[PDB]
């Protein structure tokens, strides 16, 4: 159980040892030494220790198998975007295997000195967190405020996660803007991975950032719809990513072992079990009420005026935190892991929850309307919306009603206005009316940025009273679909071929139209080629030959860049086995 | 029809492929080895000609090494190395530890900046392919010959 060493074969000349070492140890670079009676130490070589999933005395220990493969030997991942209504899977090339990131993990790691506790990872998580979170505060930075098309295709595609790092830690490198702040989530799970805890990135659609602890978010809206000012303290992200990693608790008590979620703070970070998040414990670590205020909180809208008095308006209920997903184990399906955070909707362990978390923290319309919009928006195109509205009132009455569409970034963060719209409505004897219109892409007032989300607001007022009906949806734009062929299996050392495709679904031609190809064991880092103009009726294909070299599932990935839309990728996987004898 | 792409260079990306590991500091051993003809039996094979350990040695036709010397080379010698290394292809921190892959990477690679044809692909990798004979085995080969590749394979 201890350091040992037995000599397993004697030869004249030989001996052939087996060194045991014990389940508890400081990890990082090693040293073995040699001492004679008489003579002086003789260094014999270097080695590395790493903590192992494998070892049943160890305190991470991974029962299943396949766990054990999808989360710690696993290079290729997949991160989700987009809204929860349409989800669209990413390839990310963690790269945990590469030559130089585990020593500038260990070399990150060293500035710790608490070298005592590098023994159980809990430490080596907090200080991990802290430090990757005060490196990102560091080295990202803003997006320019000037519009460059040119160079806007450099300036958002990733190459995985290594780069990122070298960049932050030797400042030699692409920088990261503020349109892609989310990649902490996976920097951290590819120091994890590389260290060997296992570690997996989740992503929370519809979560209430910004404030801590609190309940309620405040959010103020324009006489035509719009959003006054800009920025706010706790607003509605779109998304937000989340590391968590599967370890076992010593310290705490009993009944909390498994997958925590690393919540850096704005610095100290620290990790929370998720049973804690869902039950409500929040007296046992202060970052459990900001994270429990994220994925159940109320929000309410003010409606704003050229008096300037804010005004509470009705509005439709929207949902904050649901179908939270992640990479499924096995497979490259997505897999829902809400039900392991909040209860079920409409249950008695629900509502007891949240009547408790109230008490807990007590110590401390005559008419109304509806709205239809479709699930996302084609590039260069159009889509119907409907708004319906319903009275109930023994005299008729005339309604205002203002809709505004408008960009706006991941975070909550204006972009730019759109289309604004108002007119007038007349209802009698409580009779419901529909009023359905198309919106095009050719009515808006600028053209939207790379990396934004539409939002759609309608707003009718009452005349001869004040209160106001209101309500709000989010949608996100389509590019066209990129179909990839090629048979599944191939042998070592033969060559193979895929057919890449490409339909023009837009209504202007295609220029400069460029795609790459990369992927792990199958080519080099990444080839690149041309294309002619395509025009909007028209499609585009195009094949490719080479050879893979290594066994196993392998896959590949192709994107595409032009002048009407730049960074679009896609994927597609293999299965290689070894040549015949 | 199905038509082919063109090929493109460019170092948008390049950045992202910078290791940061020191390489350290090692000695070197050179070996050149060339197609040969032995007329045993009729098939080319890879012979080693040459060392260059400390001084350069050289292979003669008994089978026996020369006499060490100093390096001493042409002037042609460095105007088409030069010519050639102009417009050289280079695979800086390949992943392989096997003949076979490395073999198929560099003719793809030269595939895509039309070093090659795409029909010079298979006699070039049969031609890489053949047995890399050594010094003891010439006795027992009954002497060698140069040689030179054909479309056919003879």
């Amino acid at each position: 159980k201890w350091w040992s060493a037995v000599v397993e074969e004697r030869d004249a000349q030989s001996w052939t040892i087996s060194v045991t070492t014990p389940a508890d140890a400081v990890i990082g670079h090693y040293s073995l030494l040699l001492q004679v009676s008489g003579r002086k130490q003789l260094l014999l070589g270097q080695f590395t220790l790493l903590f192992n999933p494998w070892n049943r005395e160890d305190a991470v220990f991974l029962k299943n198998e396949a766990q054990r493969m999808e989360y710690l030997l696993n290079q290729n991942g997949l991160i989700y975007l987009g809204t929860a209504d349409c989800i669209q899977a990413e390839s990310w090339d963690f790269g945990q295997f590469e030559g130089d990131v585990i020593d500038l993990s260990l070399r990150l790691l060293s500035k710790d000195k608490q070298v005592e506790k590098w023994s159980q990872p809990v430490h080596v998580a907090r200080v991990l967190g802290a430090l990757l979170h005060f490196l990102k505060e560091q080295r990202v930075l803003p997006t320019p405020q000037t519009q460059a098309t040119q160079e806007g295709a450099l300036l958002n595609k990733r190459r995985g996660s290594v780069p990122i790092l070298r960049q932050w830690l030797t400042g030699r490198g692409r920088p990261v803007y503020d349109g892609q702040a989310w990649v902490l989530a996976a920097v951290a799970c590819t120091v994890l991975r590389c260290l060997g805890i296992p570690a997996r990135v989740v992503t929370t659609f519809a979560s209430a950032q910004g404030t801590g602890g609190r309940l309620l978010i405040d959010e103020y809206y324009n006489e035509e719809g719009l959003q006054n000012g800009e920025g706010q303290r706790g607003r509605i992200w779109i998304f937000q990513t989340s590391t968590e990693c599967w370890m076992t608790r010593p310290a705490l008590p009993q009944g909390y072992d498994g997958w925590q979620i690393l919540h850096p703070s704005a610095g100290s970070c620290d990790l929370v079990p998720v049973r804690a998040v869902k039950e409500g414990t929040l007296g046992l670590t202060p970052a459990v009420s900001d994270l429990f205020a994220a994925i159940n909180a109320s929000c309410v809208v003010w409606k704003c005026c050229e008096d300037g008095t804010l005004e509470l308006t009705d509005s439709n209920t929207k949902y904050v935190g649901n179908n939270i997903s992640t990479k499924g184990v096995g497979s490259d399906r997505c897999e829902d892991i809400t039900q392991n955070y909040k209860y079920p909707e409409g249950s008695l362990q629900e509502k007891e929850v949240l009547e408790r978390v109230e008490k807990e923290k007590m110590e401390r319309s005559p008419l109304y309307l509806l709205l239809k919009a479709p699930s996302s928006l084609p590039l260069r195109g159009d889509a119907q919306i409907s708004v319906t509205l319903v009275n109930h009132s023994e005299q008729e009455k005339a309604v205002q009603l203002a809709i505004g569409v408008q960009a706006v970034h991941y975070n909550g963060v204006l972009a730019a206005k759109l289309w604004r719209k108002k007119l007038h409505l007349t209802l009698s004897a409580n009779l419901e009316k529909i009023i359905t219109i198309g919106l095009f892409f050719s009515n808006f007032e600028r053209n939207p940025p790379e990396n934004t989300f539409l939002r759609l607001t309608a707003m009718a007022t009452h005349s001869e009273s004040n209160l106001s009906c209101f309500a709000q949806e989010d949608i996100a734009i389509c590019r066209p679909h990129l179909a990839i062929k090629m048979p599944e299996k191939a042998e070592q050392y033969q060559p193979l071929t895929a057919s890449v495709s490409l339909q023009n679904s837009l209504d202007a031609p295609m220029e400069d139209c460029v795609i790459s190809i990369l992927g792990r064991g199958l080519i080099h880092r990444e080839r690149s080629y041309r294309f002619r103009s395509v025009w909007p009726e028209n499609t585009m294909c195009a094949k490719f030959q080479f050879t893979p070299t290594h066994v196993g599932l392998q896959r590949l990935t192709v994107e595409v860049d032009c002048n009407m839309f730049q960074n679009l990728t896609n994927y597609k996987s293999v299965t290689v086995v070894a040549p015949e004898l | 029809q199905m038509e082919e792409p063109a090929a493109h260079d460019t170092e948008a990306t390049a950045t992202d492929y910078h290791t940061t590991s020191h390489p350290g500091t090692h000695k070197v051993y050179v070996e050149l080895q060339e197609l040969v003809m032995d007329e045993k039996n009729q098939e080319l094979r890879w012979m080693e000609a040459a060392r260059w350990v400390q001084l350069e040695e050289n292979l003669g036709e008994n089978g026996a090494w020369g006499r060490p010397h100093l390096s001493h080379l042409t002037f042609w010698s460095l105007l088409e190395l030069r010519r050639v290394f102009t417009k050289g292809t280079v695979l800086l921190d390949l992943q392989e530890t096997s003949l076979a892959g490395v073999a198929n990477q560099l003719l793809d690679r030269f595939i895509f900046e039309d070093q090659i044809r795409p029909q010079d692909r298979e006699e070039l990798l049969r031609a890489l392919l053949l047995k890399h004979s050594h010094a003891g085995e010439l006795e027992a080969l009954g002497g060698v010959k140069p040689a030179v590749l054909t479309r056919s394979g003879d």
